[PDB]
């Protein structure tokens, strides 16, 4: 799994032609050590590859890989502002707001332009994470129509729509830690779903996707919220650890060859 | 016992007739004799029939092939026992189910031996531990009985094939594991030799 | 190097007033000041080697009947408190490595001699691998037992 | 061992008392003349064989080698030289694998000694005895020991505990080589 | 999987044989295979890739997308109504037949894992079977069925030795 200028252009073809099937064998495995011999890469290809690759994991319901892809395009240092760096920080907030409730901090080796120029220019995205911590669907709807002019000029339409449904799913998972068997009528007041009939339809979508495990008790008009009865004692879990450890022993062997090469060349 | 088995096989081959009928009841009454294979295949007990002589032949077959429920179903046709012959039949019932299955649940022994609790059911099993008859362990979580060592009832003329089959997998099975351990030593030793050579030749060229 | 050496401490009334180190080895930078003073209390001797003894001949007759105890392995349950207790000491070593990388032992004017214990990240690696090798060593004694006896079954 | 030359019939009666101690003894004879390639020594093993109906304990020569262990050669060379030894490989992994490699070889010999014992009683060698069959029937019946649902839920639980600790220790070894490469790359190649 | 091999062999011919615009019958095979695997994300993006001149000329592609519209909304009574309306007699018929079996299997794993006391009047609209046939098949499996209420109650050594020498030296 190597990287080059050809691999960066392959991700651009998947953006125009909406078909993420060929982009699966070339993105499911992490890549390292680019192919270099006479010069075939540039700084613009390293920022356009991570920006185009993050959009594939976003639509594929793969938020675990989308957060890592969008983080590499921000940590790259620069001297001024650019269109790629601006769209990378705006999408970093919308992705982190779906998984957790607050935006993750930036590393120490990040660029200073993001925290001095991109941060004040992205005032419409920074205020969105402040209201998300309060968990209020009435106040979140007022920010969509207010910042509608900013989401259209920055071609960010569709990414903010996933955060609207994420607040309703977060309130259901929040009641699982506090409450246990809440009534169907009481669940339509905190989450605000207008009627108990709309509450039974929203909880059924999380069962098919696998975000939470619950059981609807129609005999009493309530709903139960239990945890996952998995002690991780199946023999299939041991094979996942052995398969994941095969990539750790290979990454250390590759770093030993690069460390001996630098020691051969004279340094200060 | 073991010295008493060589005395009952010598008196049965010297006399016959009415003296053989009285010798069958003396073997089952005297403790220590837990084998009945060398006395059933003989031609002395086969000649006992017609009347009370035929009841002793059927009783010897139930003590080797039958179990405890097989005796209570025909107690009117077989002679009665005492306080020692009844307890000896319960020892053969435990070793009978162990020859077919490795683990026997407690619900099976509670129905065959007709008990009500677990200690009274296991009371006849622990008595055979000190006499080197039944040796094993008791399970409480799974409510099973893992019988490890037990008597072979008769002289083992039908289940003798499992003895050589179990020992063949223990001797031939060690050769397959030995090839994997020996191959792991050569792979681990070769990795240390290649790492020591690649770490000394790359550090000596730094000064030049 | 096979370190081996016999010494004999002189009693009261026979210690030399000045005597150099007869058998000098390696000493870490902590107790090196006491080596130049306590060396006059004893002296090294030229060690030799020969073949005789008697204890190395009766251990074979015992192994004919004591071989049932040599297979008592399963080190994962013997010193189980030492393996778990070693992870608590590793957390204290990892916390010291975070302050070493943040402050840095390479300052202006005086470098590679600022902190007391340097290379905290390199020393914490061997301590983390010690809890891993000792953990998998006890498992190897159990897997080898499930491949020679548990793989037999019965008909 | 003994000093003499050609094999004498008097040494056969002395070797018979040695088998009563160890199950696999060895014989050695020193010859003043040449015989092998290096030192004039030869090792023999007690091999019994029938000769015209009479079973005699003969001998069989073998070909010996050098040191077959790195952890042992470093201790033998330091004894005869009585000076110093060169720094080589201690083989720490080989010092721990002898506990499991020798256990299989020791268990493979114990099964072979009892395999021919029960097989001889069934064929025609050992006479048909009811005491031998009743003492070796339930001996192998206990196999396998503890192979039910109680051991299956405990063996997989112990493997997952040490398996997770191996992942946290493997990532620490990679960070050691990564720190040596980062410090050597951010100075010569990078200047910021 | 058996049906997963047909999807991988169909995408290779889509990016090799056509030079710009593909063929209608191939677009119907990729959209029908994506609906069986319950992958609405790849099925929605594939429908947008088709130019509008192909959808307006080929009426067979409109019937396939009509069944996929109810899958995104996850409406069980709305699946069987769209299947028996627009069908193609070529390569979609053997694929559309397997889609009806996946709908009943999807409700079996969803009701038995979220509805511990499903209503018998509403359970018939989730599997397609009538009310007189839904209460009969559940009794042969193991699920109870109450009366006068219409309520149904459903529900190694080679790897360890390699890590020893790797971490030690």
């Amino acid at each position: 799994n190597q990287l080059t200028s050809i691999h960066a252009d392959l991700c651009q073809l998947c953006l125009l032609a909406k078909c993420f099937k060929p982009a699966l064998p070339y993105l499911d495995v992490d890549m390292m050590d680019i192919c270099k011999e006479n010069g075939a890469y540039d700084a613009k290809h390293f920022l356009c590859y991570y920006y185009y690759g993050g959009m594939i994991y976003t639509g594929l319901k793969n938020f675990e890989r989308a957060l890592y892809f969008y983080e590499q395009a921000i940590t790259t240092p620069a001297m001024a502002v650019s269109h790629i760096m601006l769209e990378s920080y705006k999408k970093y907030i919308l992705v982190s707001l779906i998984l957790l409730g607050k935006v993750q901090q930036l590393p120490k080796y990040t660029s200073q332009i993001v925290g001095r120029f991109i941060k004040p220019l992205s005032n419409a995205y920074h205020e969105l994470a402040q209201v998300y911590s309060t968990n209020n669907p009435s106040e979140l709807r007022n920010l969509v129509n207010k910042h509608s002019e900013t989401f259209t000029r920055d071609n960010n339409m569709g990414l903010v729509k996933q955060c609207l449904s994420s607040l309703y799913k977060k309130n259901i998972q929040r009641l699982t830690k506090t409450f246990l068997t809440l009534s169907l009528q009481d669940m339509a007041s905190r989450v605000q779903l207008s009627g108990p009939q709309e509450a039974e339809k929203y909880v059924l979508h999380m069962i098919e996707d696998g975000e939470i495990f619950a059981s609807i008790n129609q005999k009493d008009g309530m709903v139960s919220f239990h945890d996952n009865p998995e002690k991780y004692n199946n023999p299939a879990m041991l094979h996942n650890i052995d398969q994941e450890m095969l990539k750790c022993i290979e990454l250390d062997e590759r770093l030993k060859a690069m460390d001996q090469e630098i020691t051969v060349n004279p340094q200060f | 016992s073991s010295n008493l088995l060589e005395q009952f096989i010598l008196l049965a081959k010297g006399t016959s007739g009415s003296a053989l009928t009285a010798l069958i009841s003396q073997v089952l009454e005297a403790p220590g004799v837990y084998v009945f294979g060398e006395l059933l295949e003989l031609a002395n007990v086969q000649e006992l029939a017609e009347g009370a002589n035929a009841a002793y032949l059927q009783l010897l077959n139930l003590f080797a092939y039958g179990t405890y429920p097989d005796y209570i179903a025909n107690k009117e046709s077989l002679p009665e026992l005492s306080t020692a012959q009844q307890n000896k039949l319960k020892h053969l019932t435990i070793v009978s189910l162990a020859s077919r299955m490795k683990c026997i649940p407690y619900s099976v022994l509670l129905k065959d031996l007709e008990m009500r609790n677990l200690r009274e059911l296991e009371d006849l099993i622990i008595e055979a531990v000190y006499t080197d008859i039944i040796q094993g362990k008791l399970d409480q979580r799974n409510q099973l009985l893992e019988v490890d060592f037990c008597i072979g009832r008769d002289i083992r003329k039908k289940d003798i094939n499992n003895i050589v089959k179990t020992l063949h997998e223990w001797c031939d099975g060690c050769e397959a594991v030995l090839l994997g351990i020996e191959q792991q030593v050569l792979r681990a030793n070769q990795y240390k030799e290649n790492h020591n050579r690649t770490q000394q030749q790359v550090e000596a060229e730094v000064t030049n | 190097k096979v370190n081996l050496g016999a010494f004999r401490t002189y009693p009261k009334g026979y210690k030399p007033p000045d005597e150099g180190p007869s058998e000098y080895q390696t000493i870490p930078l902590n107790k090196i000041e006491d080596f130049g003073v306590h060396c006059k209390q004893y002296y090294a001797l030229e060690v030799s080697y020969f073949k005789s003894s008697l204890d190395r001949k009766l251990l074979e007759l015992l192994w004919n009947k004591y071989w049932v105890n040599t297979l008592s392995s399963s080190s994962l349950l013997t010193n189980a408190d030492y393996t778990t207790g070693q992870v608590f000491d590793l957390s204290e070593k990892l916390e010291q490595s975070e302050a070493q990388l943040g402050r840095g032992s390479f300052m202006l004017g005086l470098e590679t001699h600022d902190r007391k214990s340097e290379d905290k990240l390199a020393k914490a690696t061997r301590d983390s691998c010690k809890t891993t090798i000792e953990a998998i060593h006890g498992l190897m004694s159990q897997v080898i037992k499930d491949k020679l006896f548990n793989q037999i079954n019965i008909s | 061992y003994t000093t003499g030359g050609p094999p004498d019939p008097s040494d056969i009666h002395v070797h018979k008392q040695v088998c009563e101690i160890i199950e696999s003894p060895l014989f050695l004879k020193l010859n003043p003349m040449t015989k092998h390639t290096d030192l004039p020594v030869s090792v023999f093993e007690s091999v019994i064989d029938i000769i015209n109906g009479e079973a005699t304990m003969l001998f069989a020569e073998l070909t010996y080698t050098l040191a077959t262990e790195e952890a042992e050669r470093i201790g033998v060379d330091h004894v005869a030289r009585m000076t110093a030894t060169g720094s080589g490989e201690n083989s720490t992994v080989a010092e721990h694998l002898i506990a499991q490699h020798s256990a299989i070889k020791m268990l493979h010999s114990r099964v072979k000694l009892i395999l021919e014992y029960v097989k001889a009683s069934e064929a025609g060698e050992v006479p048909f005895n009811h005491e031998i069959l009743r003492e070796a029937y339930a001996l192998c019946h206990c196999l396998p020991v503890l192979s039910t649902d109680k051991f299956k839920t405990d063996f997989y639980d112990q493997c997952n505990d040490v398996g997770l600790m191996a992942y946290l220790g493997t990532i620490t070894k990679t960070c050691n080589t990564m720190n040596q490469f980062v410090n050597k790359f951010n100075v010569l190649y990078d200047r910021q | 999987f058996s049906f997963k091999k047909l999807l991988d062999q169909c995408e290779n011919q889509e990016l090799e044989a056509p030079g710009g615009i593909a063929t209608p019958p191939v677009y119907g095979q990729l959209l029908a295979l994506y609906l069986l695997h319950n992958d609405m994300n790849n099925a929605r993006y594939l429908w947008k890739r088709i130019p509008p001149a192909i959808k307006s000329a080929n009426s067979e592609l409109g019937g396939i997308w009509s069944v996929g519209q109810r899958i995104w909304q996850r409406d069980f009574p709305g699946i069987y109504t769209t299947i028996n309306a627009h069908q193609w007699s070529e390569t979609v018929q053997p694929i559309m037949e397997a889609l009806r079996d996946a709908t009943r299997r999807r409700a079996f794993a969803l009701v038995s894992q979220a509805y511990t006391s499903i209503i018998a009047d509403d359970f018939a609209a989730f599997v397609g079977l009538p009310v007189e046939e839904a209460v009969k098949g559940i009794l042969e499996q193991g699920w109870q069925a109450d009366s006068t209420t219409r309520m149904v109650l459903p529900r190694q050594l080679a790897r360890l030795t390699d890590y020893v020498a790797f971490l030690e030296n």
